[PDB]
């Protein structure tokens, strides 16, 4: 008795017409997934000479 | 690329096509030494990048 | 697709059989319905079908209708048998977007459960450029086309799009998946040198003057395009004749003497070392 | 959280040097544009890395240009169930108490 279908992949509920559509049909969590920066090895290494 | 034309006997090594044949890769597999080399820094303050 | 019930009175047992099937059990036939719903694909199954079409009926003949106080609305006695083929479903579907770089491979798998086997597969293919239509992928060249999985090797920048697979039952049931494909690509990057490839040295040293040299030249930066290759005629003709060919080289040795060869695109050169013995 | 759907979005920031960046912003050191925005993919070759490395001229204006893209990620919810039946003379001419 799904008169809520899914109004994401195209289906339609039953309480909204036609046109209209459901306003809010997700989540966002607001966190986003980041990656770390690469290690360095050879920088370590060098020995600096002032110019 | 480096490497020399890679036929059908390839045994299993890593190859990349270059100009529309396969050549085989090259690795550096290095050794650095003490006091081998020196960082030039301009207006660096004592590090090796600003 | 649509289903076909059935009722027995005294046994208290409904069949559910396709429109083609028939029983003569004794059976009456009450109606019948779509079983994925065309409003409501996910939301309702066998059951409740069965159950709208049993509240019309009458309770002393299924054969007749009645109102309210006189239908079939005792679910629990009635028991379903399904003889029908299993409705078809999309276990795993494609990936909605599939990125990747010019020259690798990249592998589509679906899998359908259900149906009637045996079961058919067909891909398609619409291009991104503007006003395109989907369009059969050629199986005769692409023999995994025909088949669940779809393989392509060495992609593109033409191979962007969107691909397709049909399913299609053994009664002519049909479902489809859809999935995307981003190809990046990146400048070329540049001529730096330019190699000789049998040989760098020597060439091919053969005693016979008819005998001819070939050559392949290449550019040692992966994915660099190299320009027509010219050649330069240098000083000892007399101890051959070199003519080049589009990318390859041709040499004959006139006469048995070393001789080297310098061949440029406009911007890099090759020497190369030709040595004849007699 | 109730009355929101069925699903969950993130998003997920690609980094600057990876392939998975895919954008038009890009100025090569002459000036001109490039079809990638990002100076080099994840490709370890030294070919690539010297021909394409950002140089800066003396009086540089408009050289080097770089570009970001996101991606997002999704997933859904589903419902299971399942019961069973009896009746009160079962349970009560059964030989063994507390079946239930």
């Amino acid at each position: 008795m799904l008169n809520y279908n899914a109004p994401t992949d195209g289906q339609k509920s039953s309480i909204d017409g036609a046109n209209s559509d459901q306003m809010q049909t997700f989540f966002w969590l607001k966190k986003a997934i980041i990656t770390a920066r690469k290690e360095q090895y050879f920088m370590p290494l060098a020995s600096v000479t002032n110019m | 690329g480096a490497g020399a034309q890679a036929t059908g006997a390839n045994p299993g090594y890593r190859t990349s096509m270059v100009s529309g044949q396969e050549h085989y890769d090259v690795y550096p597999m290095l050794v650095v030494g003490d006091d081998s080399f020196t960082s030039i820094g301009f207006q660096t303050d004592g590090k090796s990048l600003k | 697709p649509v289903l076909k019930v059935m009722f027995h009175k005294d046994t208290n047992v409904a069949t559910v059989l396709d429109a083609s099937g028939s029983l003569s059990d004794g059976s009456v036939e009450v109606g019948t319905f779509h079983h994925p719903d065309e409003t409501y694909p996910d939301s309702v199954t066998i059951y409740h079908g069965v159950r709208d079409l049993l509240y019309k009926r009458s309770a002393k003949d299924p054969s007749q209708t009645a109102s309210y106080p006189n239908n079939i609305i005792n679910m629990q006695v009635i028991s379903i048998d399904m003889k029908a083929t299993p409705r078809l479903i999309l276990g795993t579907a494609l990936p909605r977007v599939i990125s990747t770089i010019e020259g690798k491979d990249v592998t589509w798998h679906v899998d359908v459960a259900g149906g009637k086997a045996p079961l058919t597969y067909k891909w398609q293919f619409k291009a991104n450029t503007v006003g395109a239509a989907f369009a059969d992928i050629d199986s005769g060249e692409n023999p995994t086309a025909k088949t669940a999985t779809l393989i392509n090797h060495a992609v593109t920048a033409e191979s962007a799009g969107t691909y397709k697979v049909i399913v299609t039952d053994a009664n002519g049931t049909t479902i489809e998946s859809s999935s995307l494909l981003v190809v990046g690509v990146q400048e070329p990057p540049e001529v730096a040198s330019i190699v000789a490839y049998p040989s760098p040295l020597a060439l091919s040293v053969a005693d016979d003057i008819t005998d001819g040299k070939t050559v392949k030249f290449s550019s040692l930066p992966a994915g660099s395009l190299i320009g027509t290759l010219s050649i330069k005629t240098q000083p000892d003709s007399g101890k051959a004749t070199a003519e080049i060919s589009g990318n390859v080289l041709t040499v004959k040795p006139v006469a048995a003497g070393d001789t080297t060869v310098v061949v440029t695109n406009g911007t890099k050169e090759v020497t190369v070392t030709v040595n004849v013995t007699e | 959280p109730k009355h929101y759907g069925k699903t969950i979005k993130v998003y997920e920031y690609v980094p600057l040097l990876d392939d998975r960046n895919i954008n038009d912003q890009g100025i090569d050191a002459s000036g001109a544009t490039i079809v990638n925005g990002n100076l080099y993919g994840s490709s370890k070759d030294i070919g690539n890395i010297t021909s394409k490395l950002p140089l800066l001229t003396e009086n540089g204006g408009r050289v080097n240009r770089v570009g970001f893209t996101r991606i997002a990620r999704e997933g859904s919810i589903h419902k299971f169930g399942f019961f069973y039946e009896f009746t009160q003379e079962s349970i009560d001419f059964d030989s063994d108490d507390g079946l239930m």
